[PDB]
RNA sequence: UAGUGAACCAGUACCGUGAGGGAAAGGUGAAAAGCACCCCGGAAGGGGAGUGAAAUAGAUCCUGAAACCGUGUGCCUACAACAAGUCAAAGCUCGUUAAUGAGUGAUGGCGUGCCUUUUGUAGAAUGAACCGGCGAGUUACGAUUGCAUGCGAGGUUAAGUC
RNA sequence: AUCCGGGAGUCAGACUGCGAGUGAUAAGAUCCGUAGUCGAAAGGGAAACAGCCCAGACCACCAGCUAAGGUCCCAAAAUAU
RNA sequence: GGUGUAGUGGUAGGAGAGCGUUCUAAGGGCGUUGAAGGUCGAUCGUGAGGACGGCUGGAGCGCUUAGAAGUGAGAAUGCCG
């Protein structure tokens, strides 16, 4: 049994996952398999640091727009969870950017709750 | 039953081929582990 | 109709790097300037691309065209040919190989 | 119009005449879906509610059942001998939106 | 993929502020000023786009150094030659080059290519007067 | 690169005084009909014109991959420390096995290759210049155990003849 | 958990908390008991760090709550009382 | 076979089920209106892998059931070009 067209299907399926690599890779079948493996490590990591990053982004934007209304960067959280309001922080980020009237309404109810 | 065939159930096993890549379970030293004279070629002491 | 006659010359005994220098001095220039440039460079790969341009001009004259004075060198290539292989006795018994290389030179002459 | 709606585990903004990409719903193509939990209603005079504003139903219809692209997840551990190979491809449902709260 | 404002390079409008420095220590001036220049205290971040502002600092001759550090915070430079430390400075820089004391904010920022862009929005003047009065700056009180 | 070392003028060429050692190299098309004649050039080589279904089958002649060397161009690059990726992403260009499209990438986060051997590796322990081909638990005779099949207080042939 | 059979690897271990010995009550020393982690363990913290504190990844998501450790700026959260 | 509860890190190693190459047999098929091979593609499956279309190419090759092996390459200070 010869080994005719079994290796090339492998190696070209490896290369077609390796287009756009800075240097030699494109054209070396030993050193293009390796960064495919390391790219899979970084893909595994970075699917689980998308979710970390956007919490930090929306927290920073909520902090800015909350300090715009005199409330500190955290007392919105305690104030809304006393007033039983449970928006995701993504949607508080979009309202804090766009709807200034609605964000001031939410901020005044959070002022109203912890004013006991 | 004609030429174009069924064995009995459990009548015929397949094989286990050894030293063919590290995901079958028997690649890189073939079910023999690390060094020592049970792991050379033709090693192992006589019986008893 | 057509334009742009060709002319090549296969397996010329010159190294291919040292003929890529001269062809950098011709790309995009008219035929009137290029022969005058190639007569005043004292290299070996001057006296070859001269003959390639003259044969391409003669193809364009005596097959298709007129207007010798409206032709522009638009493309020029150097490609590597079959290398010979020899040896040489280095000191203390051993030996070391020696390439002997060849090039394929083409010139395309459009009108403008 | 605004309707910040809990669907699945997530929250989406909603207007009229748009599409959402939602996790599966066990409703066939071209039928009616009524989302019930509404957190905020917008427009001009917003109606902030302690959770699920009463008297607020969001209708809508389903276009398709389709999938995302594959997510190739290969793990290895260096200088030892390992290969786990998978592939994963979640299904999703579009939703056309009609008639934020009647 | 969903909806958050990744702001663009030509949407953000910038402003011009004036910050006094009469008897405030270095750390807290630099803290508030360095939190300004990244574009914080605005709800329109990116971690790319220079959403910052412009800071002008007045009366750099009258910045507090609390307790000691008047004769003590010896800065250091080395100049890539043997025997080359130059500990020339002290708290002397309150008098000579009170602009230079442009180090205790250059430390406070990242050291990317945005920590070089956003550093060029400080204009620190030792005296009490702008040259920049043509651009209409505003005032920031500090109870921070 | 298999099959004799040897498909071809091979125990030859070549190596050692000698006994001895010992290679590489198959394929145009059906038919040589293997390019008359013209032009450039000292020639080699080429462009027309023809033969031919095809000459990008023109004699190194079926198909013609990879490293390697060139030409043209859509996007980017001259204040920048980069295991060279991935995640996020403005602009510019393009239009597919129609779908939650393709190329490129200003800028920001995170991040010390692959094997083998070790109590321990990024190691400054040890191996690879690159690409392609070849290149390692098999068979005969016995022993033992699991599974299956036919008979079952019985089972079963061997050498040998047609 | 025991019994009857088919098939192996392993006999160089480390450091940390706690009892001892030799040592100079010196060592990332050496040699023993005893528990954990590493070997065969990825994720968070101690600037970076196999062995220390928290905790064991079938897979996807631009949802939520806490541990160890933290909250002026690089860098997310009190310039908290 | 709706639906509950529980589980799914891993080296030496033990166990189970599949992908792919060449040949043999039987059945059913394709091919000068273009087979094998090569190149490009934005396609399908959980995996090894399988289709379809565009170009090149010029005489053989798939599919189903069972069988037999010179049955799979990234490393030997590997051998040949």
């Amino acid at each position: 049994v010869k080994g005719g067209t079994v290796t090339r299907k492998r190696r070209k399926k490896v290369l077609k996952l390796a287009k756009g690599y800075y240097g030699s890779k494109h054209t070396l079948f030993k050193s293009a398999k390796e960064q495919v493996m390391n790219s899979y490590y970084y893909a595994f990591r970075d699917r689980r640091q998308k979710k970390r990053d956007f919490r930090k982004l929306w927290i920073a934007r909520i902090n800015a727009a909350a300090r715009m209304n005199g409330l500190s960067y955290s007392k919105l959280m305690h104030g809304l969870k006393l007033a039983e309001i449970d928006i995701n922080r993504k949607m508080l980020a979009d309202l804090a950017v766009n709807d200034a009237a609605a964000f001031t309404a939410l901020a005044e109810q959070a002022k109203d709750a912890l004013s006991k | 039953m004609k030429l174009h065939l069924k064995p009995a159930e459990g009548s015929r096993q397949v094989r286990n081929r050894v030293g063919r890549g590290t995901s079958s379970g028997n690649g890189k030293t073939a079910g023999r582990g690390q060094k020592g004279q049970k792991a050379r070629s033709g090693g192992g002491v006589r019986l008893g | 109709q057509i334009t742009s006659a060709k002319a090549t010359a296969k397996t010329v005994r010159t190294s291919p790097r040292k003929a890529r220098l001269v062809i950098d001095l011709i790309r995009g220039k008219s035929v009137a300037d290029a022969i005058s440039i190639l007569k005043f460079t004292p290299n070996k790969s001057a006296g070859i691309i001269e003959k390639v341009l003259m044969s391409a001009v003669a193809n364009a004259e005596n097959n298709f065209d007129l207007d010798v004075e409206s032709l522009v060198v638009s493309e020029a290539f150097v490609n590597e040919g079959p290398t010979m292989k020899r040896f040489r006795p280095r000191a203390k018994g051993s030996a070391s190989p020696i390439n002997k290389r060849t090039s394929h030179i083409t010139v395309v002459v459009t009108e403008k | 119009m605004y309707a910040i709606i809990k669907t699945g585990g997530k929250q989406v903004k909603v207007e009229v005449g748009q599409a959402i990409y939602v996790e599966k719903l066990n409703v066939e193509a071209g039928e009616k879906v009524v989302f019930d939990e509404v957190i905020l209603v917008g427009g001009e005079s917003t109606k902030v509610g302690a959770p699920t504003v009463a008297g607020a139903t969001v209708e809508g219809t389903v276009e398709k059942h389709g999938k995302q692209k594959k997510v190739v997840t290969f793990q290895y551990k260096p200088k030892k001998h390992s290969h786990r190979k998978q592939g994963h491809r979640q299904p999703y449902t579009k939703v056309m939106i009609e008639a934020i709260n009647a | 993929m969903r909806t958050t404002y990744m702001a663009k390079a030509g949407e953000v409008e910038r402003k011009w502020y004036v910050v006094d420095a009469t008897d405030v220590p270095l750390g807290r001036l630099s803290a508030v000023v360095a939190s300004v220049l990244r574009g914080k205290n605005k709800p329109t971040f990116t971690p790319h786009v220079d959403t910052g502002d412009f800071v002008i600092v007045i009366n750099a001759d009258k910045v507090k150094l609390t307790g000691k550090k008047a004769t003590d915070k010896i800065y250091y430079r080395h100049s890539m030659y043997p025997g080359g430390l130059k500990s020339v400075t002290a708290g002397e820089l309150r008098d000579k080059n009170s602009r230079r004391l442009e180090t205790s904010v250059k430390g406070m920022l990242p050291k990317n290519t945005l920590g070089r862009k956003q550093f060029t929005k400080l204009n620190v003047y030792g005296g009490a007067e702008h040259p920049h009065a043509a651009q209409q700056p505003e005032v920031l009180d500090i109870t921070n």
